[PDB]
């Protein structure tokens, strides 16, 4: 079983450095090349370079020549890639890939990916605000209501409605980075209009990095 | 570069690359939030653990990936690769009937209006296709540059999309205007649907 | 003028040999600016045995006391467009390297520069009328980032930075 396990998510200040690990298992670590491919949020795959685990040699792309350093540690079968002079546009996911050939570019084995975000912001709990339903939110026979999770850092954050007892019709939108450097999302849920005057809806927002757990009750009108 | 196909349709994705003596061309499939999977190497040869409905052919500079019959598992994004160069992705989504959006608007909460920033939220729920247009209006003045949109992925059952547009104003600017409205244009709507409110009511 | 390569430890003058070939690696990323960069091989020992032109002398980057070509410089590779496969270079006329014995091995700067242009010319036949650039090694273990070899059972390491720092239009 050939598997590649990478390090967890990393948050770095701009201009610092990040060292990502990629541990190999199930095969002879020193025989096969190891590549590194980054992927922007909605953009495509970008090859950065490979490293020769036996000789230690490397071959970076010209776009990254000078900003990337690839090393390996044969005692632990782990390949390291360090990126220096970090910038805000370097926020992406970095995969390590191994080919089916000894030194082929046909990548048949991938790591799970390492999310690396570069931001100047500091850890801050979210400010949870309700999205109250009213006549302006009763398009037809159904109604809509939600919670606005605003100004938190870093990702992620979990949103629950009535402590998992309400899942049908729930939509939790992906987080969007605001101009202030803080994340923000909205989680909505659609219920019958008759249930507004009979059911109570409380959203449970949970932020692990800041250790802040917020509960807000949404009321009609 | 989006492809709307149904279960059972035939899909041929064409990749324009350089000609190779050995026809070096690889295809990949990627799911949301998952690492890519190798489907085909050397233009035509398949991969172990890949269904036979995938195939490839490459003569000269035209290389194509073909799915004989789309299954629910095949709806993803596909990349072609030639050595270290990767191409643009081609997302294959599920095709269904047109569903008009359900428009909802939310004024800023009283709890928020203590911090100095007002947030109005316009919600478009359960619609197909993804191409929708939201236009903000403040005192019948068209707005631009002061909003952010967020779309969900295609739902697993009804195969629809959901969209949220948040208008962000300062409390000084919010309390200087009365009527706030988001207009919605969609193929399912015979006319633009407008949802507005008055500040304080 | 000569080119003095720092070597550790000091190789005796009788370990001087003839340079018969090189093994290179093309830099990844197609610049599309008629510019191709070549560095010493970032490959292991599998790349050297593929060339078959290296002699019985254990050696990296440069080939010592190997087999020469006939009347013309020959360039070979398993795939020319795969930057992961090394590029074997076989010289027509050898380049003599003489080690002083005080931690330095000398090479004729004129002869090395003349053979460097003929390698850049034969590479243009494989990649088009482009500018050829030679840069130092990208890194690695001491046996591969440096020009390494053995001589009677003793291991030697020489820095070859001065051999790969030229641009040819
Ligand atoms: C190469 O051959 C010469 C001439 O026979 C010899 O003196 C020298 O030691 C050889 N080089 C090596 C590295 O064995
Ligand atoms: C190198 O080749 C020359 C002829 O070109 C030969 O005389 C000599 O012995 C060889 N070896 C050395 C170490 O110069």
């Amino acid at each position: 079983q050939v598997q590649l396990v990478q390090s967890g998510a990393e948050v770095r200040k701009p201009g610092a450095s990040v060292k990502v690990s990629c541990k190999a298992s199930g095969y002879t670590f020193t025989d096969y090349y190891i590549h590194w491919v980054r992927q922007a949020p909605g953009q495509g795959l970008e090859w950065m370079g490979w490293i020769n685990p036996n000789s230690g040699g490397t071959n970076y792309a010209q776009k990254f020549q000078g900003w990337v350093t690839m090393t390996r540690d044969t005692s632990i079968s782990t390949a390291h890639m360090e990126l220096r002079r970090l910038r805000s546009d370097d926020r992406a996911v970095y995969y390590c890939a191994r080919g089916v050939v000894h030194s082929g570019f046909e990548f048949g084995y991938w790591g799970q990916g390492t999310l690396v975000t570069v931001s100047s912001a500091s850890t801050k709990g979210p400010s949870v605000f309700p999205l109250a339903p009213s006549s302006k939110s009763t398009s037809g026979g159904t109604a809509a209501l939600g919670c606005l999770v605003k100004d938190y850092f870093p990702e992620p954050v979990t949103v629950s409605w009535n402590s998992g007892a309400l899942t049908s019709g729930v939509h939790t939108f992906p987080a969007v980075l605001q101009s202030s450097g803080l994340y923000s999302l909205s989680s909505v849920v659609t219920v019958p209009s008759s249930s507004l005057g009979t059911q109570t809806y409380i959203c449970n927002v949970n932020h692990k990095p800041s250790n802040t757990k917020v509960d807000k009750k949404v009321e009609p009108k | 570069s989006t492809l709307s196909a149904s279960v059972g349709d035939r899909v041929t994705i064409t990749c324009r690359a350089s000609q190779s003596i050995s026809n070096w061309l690889a295809w990949y499939q990627q799911k949301p939030g998952k690492a890519p999977k190798l489907l085909i190497y050397k233009a035509s040869s398949l991969e172990s653990g890949v269904p036979s409905r995938f195939s490839g052919s490459g003569s000269g500079t035209e290389f194509t990936l073909t799915i004989s019959s789309l299954q629910p598992d095949d709806f993803a994004t596909y990349y072609c690769q030639q050595y270290e160069t990767f191409g643009q992705g081609t997302k294959v989504e599920i095709k269904r009937t047109v569903a008009a959006p359900s428009v909802f608007i939310f004024p800023p909460s009283d709890e928020q209006l203590k911090s100095g920033t007002a947030s109005v939220v316009c919600l478009l729920n359960n619609f197909y296709p993804r191409e929708a247009k939201v236009q903000w209006k403040v005192d019948n003045a068209l707005q631009s540059g002061n909003s952010q949109e967020s779309v969900t992925e295609q739902d697993s059952k009804d195969s629809t999309y959901s969209l949220s547009s948040t208008l962000t104003l300062s409390k000084a600017d919010y309390e200087k205007h009365k009527v706030y409205a988001c207009e919605v244009t969609h193929q399912g709507l015979s006319s633009p649907v407008t949802k507005s409110f008055n500040r304080g009511e | 003028d000569t080119i003095t390569l720092p070597c550790r430890p000091a190789p005796p003058p009788h370990c001087s040999s003839n340079i018969t070939g090189l093994i290179l690696t093309r830099q990844g990323g197609y610049s599309n600016a008629n510019t191709v960069i070549f560095r010493p091989s970032g490959g292991d020992w599998r790349d050297i045995a593929r060339c078959q032109i290296a002699g019985t002398v254990v050696s990296t980057q440069l080939f010592l006391n190997g087999s020469l070509a006939e009347e013309e410089v020959v360039i070979r590779s398993e795939d020319w467009r795969d930057n992961a496969k090394s590029i074997c270079v076989q010289l027509a006329t050898s380049v003599e390297i003489a080690c002083t014995g005080a931690g330095h091995c000398a090479i004729s700067r004129a002869k090395w520069a003349n053979t460097l242009k003929q390698i850049a010319s034969k590479l243009r036949e494989q990649y088009g009328a482009k500018t050829i650039i030679f840069k130092p090694s990208s890194g690695g273990d001491p046996e591969f980032v440096n020009h390494s070899f053995n001589c009677g059972g003793e291991f030697f390491y020489c820095a070859s930075t001065q051999l790969f720092a030229s641009t040819w239009f």
